[PDB]
């Protein structure tokens, strides 16, 4: 228990750190454009491609069981809900735990190995204020931009697949999209949306600056980034979707 | 060949994980005896309407 | 023979796809209308 | 170029130590070589003499103030004074050649454009890539990377320069190339340059002061006349690529004509003051050895 | 924008009223009952139409009918 | 080039299945081994449980998400006693299958493209292939064989665990009766629907097993190259895992959704 | 041991080429080492020759089967005369180095466990580990990977050794070492060892044929007597480690009395031959080469 203790010392030291550089010392905006730009690139074409048929799956199994249980008029309404509260942001945790957070630790232990980080420290320069923060920020505002596309594409799919394929009615599914879901709703998936973001990009860039080397160093770092931020944010998640449900909208 | 007796533990105790989450799960959550028809005999009812 | 096998694996993707929405709109099943 | 003073210096990996007391005295301007069987960890020394891992105990004193103990905001200006070249040159993928080479340029002074492309292209002119500095680390080869590095490490006009094994996946004509090189630069900038290498062509032609790593202790340090005409069978053993003696077959079981500047290259200072200290050392030594360095500096 | 009425109140494609040969009426309801656009129009009970708009012209409820 | 990119696949795939059988006969030993390492995992994650660890704690936690946003939104309403019968249908249809098939791909699939990729840069396959032994038929098919023994248990503690953990936080956090919730569970839970999601799951674990292991033995570029080949073989199994499910629920389920309230 | 005789070959990765056209003849049971300056595709050329990678041209003809140009199972069958030294050693390390040397003798003969036990522990104590052979391959150093995989290499007694840079990763005592069992072992079972390099003291010791990687081309091949007294400025420059001559700094710009057998070892019969097959050649050397082979061979 002393190995994991201290590791998590250090992640939150290293945090901690990102928290002071970013609040103290200035902003990097080149590394940070570039750094969004790159997870954007790397988690654009998965998060549409997990979404659409994860959305379609779930509207298709929806739809069934109210059209047995006979009260098909409310499709929209659990359609909107889960969408807003558990589709959104758990898609963004499967895609950016899978490729942005694997990418950062790649990145960072790539230039770990490569004795980047130590040229770095040798001209003076701190790597956490200008790798790292630039990282963090860039992972954050990813996750919230793709959060929020996850939500509209699988609302529109969700409508367009009942519609055309299981005869649902149009104005019953948009009439009842605002039924179980408001503001609380969308606030707290902005919220999951960002904490995911901020902590994949933490877990990833701490994972990459503590890289083995080796031969498998590289590797074991990512696939250990990747399970403990699967871990971690499904526990965040779990959290804050409590949390959420305390302030609902039915109540 | 191999045999190093860490491995060994592993497989058995995987072995002893495997068969109790299987029995739990198909006797206390499944009940395959009463889908199957384990200890249940066959009755048969006529109605003048299925009434649902 | 990779072009051959590439074309194989398609294939058996298509067929895939069309199987499953048949079995989707029930086109195995065959059944009679009424008016 | 400024001195170092290393003293009762210790590492430790875990339980494991790397090694231990290592007291020595890297001279200025003087292109030191520490050299070892492999597996000695003698990168772990290079590296702690600038500050990028921390040793256990001792303390390494250069221009006064003590390494293990200033704290980190004073660093920032120590580390003005040095350029290290890493094994494979450490440049960023990133950037170019011009950008890695201006990148201390860029961060540090605040010179104007003009003069940091002069000094850009004058250094990686120095190292024989006049024109080749649009080009990424990717794309070039190991020894063009070492270059690279070195012009990087080049430019701040450092005190002391620290190289990371000059030689690995680099042939023997090459490797001569780049220890060609590097006498040139103790020359032109007097910049206390320390090689760390097992190479052997390294340390019978570019070093003026040498020193063995064995069993996780220096058996010796000092000059190049008093190690290249010592009778200790370590020091034998390896600076021959000899087969018999202390070095076992792996890590379980345990004179020349020194390379002169090109012509045209100004005298190199080291050379008087590194002969003034071995006639000291002489006066110390024994008298095989005294007589043998007297027939040297006789010649 | 001005007339935003919310995701409720937009005319939805698909479905009957929608195709070519589809005829508009005017509807002059005197109170809709809380009635949404894209409500189904049914002649004997059969999904025949979509309402499309439900302006209010001097207080009177229009409903606009395909 | 993608023609030929998905003919290499395709070449890969079929080499790996056809040598199931050579390997079922010749490398026992090498199953055994790969069985174990699969289900007690390696490297620093084998000391909090491996891959059955984190299998369990990512159901949990997805059949706490569906038993207490179910259980909020059906006492909002009124009709709260449903919430039972709600949890099955959440976990047997569209959640438990994707959950752990995204669990089994991260831990497995990543272990198992680090192992190749460590292998093909140490240059082990071509020390197999020195020793006349066929590369793809001692790793890829062994793992395939490994992965398919270790699936059906790996998805019955996953199974076992969603159920749980649904049913804890329904009747113990939110204090509904466990009379009310064991009753809906056992009446609205047809067992044909969890032998189908078996089957799904099976299916999905193989090919999850094929691509990562099709990443992992192809890697390129050093150490560095085998963190890229995981992140692909990531992305590639979770859009892989959810096709599979949602094709999968299409056809059982397209014309007799098998559930039946009303009269 | 077998002799190998490359002709014509030629390799290119894409647009790039390794090499253009390399001709050799190895000689059975002598060894042989190909040299050259960084960058050459020596490796590539090793490999090339057990099959694991495939030339555009040329033929590889051991004994008298091409084997560039046969059957997956004539090249199976082929390599159970082969032994390869990688620059790792490239190891299994889920099995110890006992299993790791039994690996090649498990999967080909139908040996029984003693004498499995018996054959391995004989060529571990060949390599110098008799008490290693119960150690993993991450809880030893380089040499003892390099150990390791020579006793792992030597169990099917092989015609023909592959060795990828031994000096990699070595000082040079520890490369002495090495380059003395490599000695003993093509004195003790006759294996025809070819070694890829670019270290000086292996190319000025070890072997008995010789041959010059440069510019994507072969210069010469040769025994050794012939080599070390070539007035061709690479081979010149390359063997005495000068700087002045056609290499550059960069690949952009482009008689040592030898070492004997341990005593108490048979004679290493690759001498005789090599004595042999220079006195035959010697009426075709500039008189300047002649005169110091002669004087060499008393």
């Amino acid at each position: 228990l002393e190995k994991p203790l201290a590791t998590v010392g250090g992640f939150f030291k290293m945090s901690v750190m990102t928290g002071k550089a970013l609040f103290t010392r200035p902003f990097q905006w080149k590394e940070f454009v570039l750094q969004s730009w790159f997870l954007i690139r790397v988690a654009f074409l998965p998060t549409l491609a997990v979404s659409i048929p994860l959305t379609v799956l779930i509207i298709f199994t929806l739809n069934i069981l109210l059209a047995e249980f006979g009260a098909a008029d409310v499709s929209g309404a659990g359609a909107a809900l889960g969408a807003v509260t558990q589709l959104g942001p758990l898609v963004t945790v499967l895609v950016v735990a899978g490729a942005g957070s694997t990418a950062i630790c790649a990145d960072l232990g790539a230039r770990t190995v490569r004795e980047e980080i130590d040229a770095l420290e040798v001209l003076g320069i701190d790597p956490i204020e200008r790798l790292v923060v630039p990282r963090v920020v860039a992972s954050t505002f990813v996750a919230f931009m793709l959060n929020g596309a996850v939500i509209t594409i699988g609302l529109v799919g969700g409508f367009f697949f009942g519609v055309y394929i299981q005869n649902v009615s149009a104005g019953a599914y948009v009439s009842t999209l605002t039924l179980l879901t408001g503001f609380p709703e969308v606030l707290i998936s902005v919220v999951k949306a960002t904490l995911f973001g901020m902590i994949a990009g933490l877990v990833g860039c701490y994972r990459g600056l503590t890289v083995a080397g080796g031969s498998k160093g590289v590797g074991t770092a990512v696939n250990e980034t990747l399970v403990l931020c699967v871990v971690a944010l499904f526990a965040v998640n779990v959290v804050l979707t409590t949390i959420g449900v305390r302030f609902g909208t039915g109540r | 060949m191999l045999l190093t007796r860490f491995i060994k533990m592993q497989l058995v105790i995987f072995l002893t994980l495997t068969l109790v989450a299987l029995v739990v799960l198909a006797l206390f959550y499944l009940r395959l005896p009463t889908w199957a028809g384990l200890g249940m005999y066959k009755l048969n009812a006529d109605l003048p309407n299925s009434g649902g | 023979p990779y072009k051959l096998a590439g074309l194989i694996l398609g294939l058996v993707g298509v067929l895939v796809l069309a199987l499953t929405w048949m079995q989707f709109r029930g086109q195995f099943e065959d059944k009679v209308q009424l008016t | 170029g400024v001195q170092i003073d290393v003293t009762g210096l210790s590492k430790s990996f875990g339980s494991s130590k790397i090694w231990e007391d290592v007291t020595m005295s890297i001279p200025a301007g003087e292109v030191s070589v520490l050299l070892g069987p492999s597996g000695t960890g003698k990168s772990v020394f290079l590296k702690s003499l600038i500050g990028l891992l921390r040793p256990e105990r001792g303390s390494i004193v250069i221009d006064g103030t003590d390494i293990l103990q200033c704290s980190a905001k004073e660093l920032y200006e120590i580390r003005t004074l040095f350029g290290v070249l890493f094994q494979d040159g450490a440049l960023f993928g990133s950037m170019n050649i011009y950008d890695n080479t201006a990148f201390p340029l860029r961060e540090h002074t605040k010179k104007s454009e003009s003069e940091i492309r002069k000094i850009v292209m004058e250094k990686l002119d120095l190292v024989g890539m006049p024109n080749d500095g649009h080009k990424f680390p990717g794309e070039i080869s190991g020894g063009m990377r070492k270059r690279a590095g070195l012009a990087r490490a080049l430019v701040l006009d450092p005190e002391i320069i620290l190289c990371d094994e000059p030689d690995s996946g680099l042939d023997p004509v090459r490797t001569a190339y780049l220890s060609q090189l590097l006498i040139d630069i103790n020359a032109q900038i007097d910049a206390t340059v320390l090689i760390v290498t097992h190479n052997i062509n390294i340390a019978r032609t570019v070093p003026d002061n040498m020193g063995m790593l064995f069993r996780k202790q220096l058996v010796m340090f000092g000059p190049r006349e008093v190690l290249l005409t010592s009778e200790e069978p370590v020091v034998k053993q390896f600076l021959n690529g000899r087969r018999i003696g202390p070095i076992g077959m792996s890590e379980e079981k345990d004179v020349p004509p020194q390379l002169q500047a090109t012509p045209g290259m100004p005298e190199r200072k080291a050379v008087a003051r590194r002969k003034a200290r071995v006639r000291e050392i002489l006066h110390t030594l024994p008298p095989a050895a005294q007589a043998a360095i007297l027939e040297e500096l006789d010649r | 924008c001005g007339q935003w009425r919310g995701i409720a109140n937009v005319p939805l494609p698909g479905g009957p009223g929608t195709e070519s040969g589809s005829m508009t009426l005017y509807v002059q309801m005197p109170e809709t009952l809380a009635l949404n656009a894209n409500s189904r129009v049914r002649v004997r009970d059969v999904f025949v139409g979509r309402v499309r708009k439900i302006e209010l012209i001097n207080w009177v409820p229009t409903l606009t009918v395909d | 080039r993608f023609l030929d990119s998905m003919g290499h696949v395709a070449w890969f795939v079929v080499q790996a299945i056809v040598h199931v059988p050579h390997a079922f006969r010749h490398y026992r030993r090498e199953s055994l081994r790969l069985v174990a390492e699969i289900g007690m995992g390696t490297g620093a994650m084998a000391v909090i449980g491996g891959t059955v660890a984190i299998i369990g704690f990512v159901t949990l936690s997805a059949g706490s998400l569906i038993a207490i946003q179910g259980f909020a939104s059906l006492g909002n309403i009124g009709v709260e006693a449903f919430t039972g019968f709600f949890a099955a249908l959440a976990n047997i249809r569209v959640v438990a299958p994707v959950v752990t098939g995204q669990a089994l791909a991260a831990t497995v699939g990543a272990g198992a493209t680090a192992e190749l990729g460590a292998m093909r840069i140490s240059e082990e396959v071509d020390a197999l292939e020195v020793m006349g032994i066929k590369s793809i038929s001692y790793l890829v098919s062994t793992r395939i064989m490994a992965g398919a023994i270790v699936i059906i248990p790996l998805y019955a503690m996953a199974i076992l665990l969603s159920f749980m953990s649904a049913q804890l936080v329904t009747t113990i956090f939110y204090s509904q009766s466990v009379g009310t919730y064991e009753h809906y569970f056992h009446t609205f839970l047809r067992v044909d629907d969890v032998m189908w999601s078996f089957l799904e799951v099976i299916i999905m674990s193989v090919i999850v097993m094929l691509n990562h292991c099709y990443f992992g033995y192809f890697a390129s570029g050093g150490a560095v190259g085998v963190g890229e080949a995981v992140g692909r073989s990531m992305r590639t199994s979770l859009i892989a895992i959810v096709l599979v499910v949602l094709l999968a629920s299409l056809a059982l389920y397209g014309t007799d959704p098998n559930f039946n309230l009303t009269v």
